């Protein structure tokens, strides 16, 4: 299945504080009005590409999808990059763990760290071994797909694993509909407001129109 | 703006201006 | 060294592959052309001396 | 951290070609960093030989800058495969060195150490050692925060900085407004009259 | 197109660079002459 | 203020060249647009 | 070409290179004509539009 992904995906390129600003920037972002693969969780976590970065949005009612794996084999014998999110703590954890056929939950290391009404926005990529966490909650009110809108993701977590990363899995919580994006080095154009707050976004390379507003 | 770009006022203000334009108008 | 030798190569194709290889050469500086594109190019006529 | 060859001490730079260089370690162009090494030929040798270190001599394209590669896949050299058979064409892609004491300068043992200060504005987690002054406000004067250095003039103001966001710019990228590190406030920069 | 296939990315720099300024002078001189033919051209468009 | 505090002189003086380079440029065709377009002003307030 | 490199068009001509003429060029020095190495015929080099 395929949906459209309308506004989102634009995160703050850098930490920097801009106000009352049109900026123009250079990073890997989710296109505007695409197509990103649409998975169910009803009555389904497969193995997908990693080419250069990926956007992931959920939308969640009771919190099922808690994990996020990445890798390139996934099944010890490289290393892997395992994320749980259980109850209130966010454990990420670099270990050769050994996988299952298909992991889910129940209802050589070198890092560990440990801490629809609901919309989950992320977007993960590498650049020269960094991995960075880029992540926004807000509350919604629509259950048949991903919302229309706009909302600003922001950093949390730069992690400099330096693993190659080619292929990435999720994790279920089995006793929660979810998007796979992927990202191209574009221009944008960043609209920042009063507050420092980015409020529309304009992709130079969707349509004529946005060229010539670039 | 702070970098050394600074905005010179003109001589004639626009009271004087409009004082000019007057005096012509009335001529 | 005052007597040092010139031979003109031509008709032939040159990989460069065995100089790259060969960790004998303790100095080796290129400075016309880079070393790594040398056999992309084709030239006229190349000097050994 | 790393040892190598005499030879190949040089290689540790950017824009340099060599075997280190191209096949074990590469350095970006931009590097922003140091390059430490020193003789350790009293500590990295057997009287017989240390083969214990070992460096790639065998791969088939030029690593990306800071990549770390620990593939032990057999050499493809001739047009037949290598179906993870060694051998005739198909060769072991790494060397042992092999460090004996009676050796040259230039085939000793080196410990190399390579710092890398990547320089990207953020929450900054590593400074220098140097005495902390009283912060002054609403008087001309010669600030530096976290090494940034400038001229101006400090107040408090009310731009929200986000908690991730460190430094503010201006049009021309000057300093508009800093977070102080040591307390959590916002205060703008306004050059001196 | 020379350049770039006898020297590797971080010489390259250097040339491209060199080149890139010339051009970047002749270009910025054939704009300045064409401003000013423009003008007078304007003035006798003017005239005319 | 970053090129100052990063680099000691022997290096300093070629990135702050290289800037003042770039800067003079900028003004001389800011300067050069600013004179042609003071000449047009100049030309339509005759005109007035 | 013989390492030289570019992108363009390659058509059927008519400019009459002389025997020892490999490459012909434009007024700001662009290749405007090449002389295949393999078989001795002769090419214009258009850019793409
Ligand atoms: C998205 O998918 C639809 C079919 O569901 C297709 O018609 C459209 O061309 C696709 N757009 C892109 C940009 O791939
Ligand atoms: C969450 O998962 C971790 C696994 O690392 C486990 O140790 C922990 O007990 C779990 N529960 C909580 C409340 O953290
Ligand atoms: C950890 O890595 C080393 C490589 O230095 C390898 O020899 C070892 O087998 C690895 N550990 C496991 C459990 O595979
Ligand atoms: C990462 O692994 C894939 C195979 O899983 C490989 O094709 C790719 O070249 C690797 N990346 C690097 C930078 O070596
Ligand atoms: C900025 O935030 C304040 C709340 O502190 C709010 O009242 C104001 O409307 C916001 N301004 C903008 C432009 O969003
Ligand atoms: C600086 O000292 C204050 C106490 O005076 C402390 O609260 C603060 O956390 C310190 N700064 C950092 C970065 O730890
Ligand atoms: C290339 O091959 C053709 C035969 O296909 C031959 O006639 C020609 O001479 C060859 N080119 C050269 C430079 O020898």
């Amino acid at each position: 299945a395929y949906t459209n992904s309308f506004t989102r995906g634009v995160y703050y390129p850098d930490k920097v504080f801009r106000s009352s600003v049109l900026h123009s920037t250079q990073d890997l972002f989710l296109p505007f009005f695409s197509n990103v693969t649409w998975f169910h969780a009803i009555h389904d976590n497969p193995v997908l590409p990693f080419n250069d970065g990926v956007y992931f949005a959920s939308t969640e009612k009771s919190n099922i999808i808690r994990g996020w794996i990445f890798g390139t084999t996934l099944d010890s014998k490289t290393q892997s990059l395992l994320i749980v999110n259980n109850a209130t703590n966010v454990v990420i954890k670099v270990c050769e763990f050994q996988f299952c056929n298909d992991p889910f939950l129940g209802v050589n290391c070198t890092f560990e760290y440990v801490s629809f009404k609901n919309l989950r926005e992320f977007v993960f990529k590498n650049i020269d071994g960094y991995f960075k966490i880029y992540s926004k909650h807000t509350p919604i009110n629509l259950v048949r797909d991903l919302p229309q809108g706009f909302s600003a993701l922001e950093p949390l977590v730069d992690l400099p694993i330096g693993i190659n990363i080619t292929r990435f899995q999720t994790l279920l919580a089995l006793h929660a509909a979810y998007y796979v994006g992927y990202l191209q080095p574009r221009t944008f154009l960043l609209k920042y407001n009063e507050n420092g707050t980015i409020t529309d976004a304009v992709d130079c390379a969707l349509d004529p129109l946005s060229e010539t507003k670039c | 703006k702070f970098n050394g770009l600074t905005v010179l006022p003109p001589l004639l203000t626009d009271e004087m201006i409009a004082q000019y334009t007057s005096a012509l108008l009335a001529g | 060294v005052y007597a040092w030798n010139r031979k003109r190569i031509s008709n032939c194709v040159a990989d460069y592959s065995v100089l790259y290889n060969s960790a004998s050469f303790s100095t080796f500086k290129c400075y016309g052309v880079s070393p790594t594109k040398l056999n992309d190019l084709c030239f006229t006529n190349v000097y050994a001396d | 951290s790393f040892v190598i060859r005499g030879d190949e001490v040089r290689q540790i730079a950017p824009g340099q070609t060599g075997k280190i260089a191209d096949y074990n370690y590469k350095l970006p162009d931009d590097f922003t960093g140091c390059v430490i090494a020193w003789n350790s030929n009293n500590l990295d040798s057997k009287v017989g030989g240390n083969y214990n270190y070992l460096y790639r001599l065998f791969r088939k394209s030029n690593l990306k800058p800071f990549e770390r590669d620990i593939s032990t896949e057999i050499y493809q050299a001739g047009s037949t495969p290598c179906n993870g058979v060694e051998g005739f064409n198909c060769y072991f892609p790494l060397q042992s060195y092999g460090f004996q004491p009676t050796n040259g300068v230039g085939y000793q043992p080196y410990r190399v150490v390579v710092l890398s200060f990547e320089l990207l504005h953020a929450p900054a987690t590593v400074c220098g050692p140097k005495k902390s002054t009283n912060l002054v406000k609403n008087k001309c004067v010669n600030f530096n925060f976290n090494g940034l250095t400038g001229t101006g003039v400090l107040t408090e103001s009310n731009k929200k900085f986000l908690p991730f966001q460190q430094f503010g710019r201006d049009i021309a990228d000057t300093t508009d407004a800093v977070r102080d590190p040591q307390t959590l406030e916002i205060l703008d920069i306004t050059p001196c009259s | 197109n020379d350049i770039l296939s006898r020297l590797d990315p971080p010489e390259a720099e250097v040339q491209i660079d060199r080149l890139i300024t010339g051009r970047l002078q002749s270009l910025q001189t054939y704009v300045t002459q064409q401003l000013i033919r423009a003008a007078e051209i304007r003035a006798s468009a003017n005239l005319a």
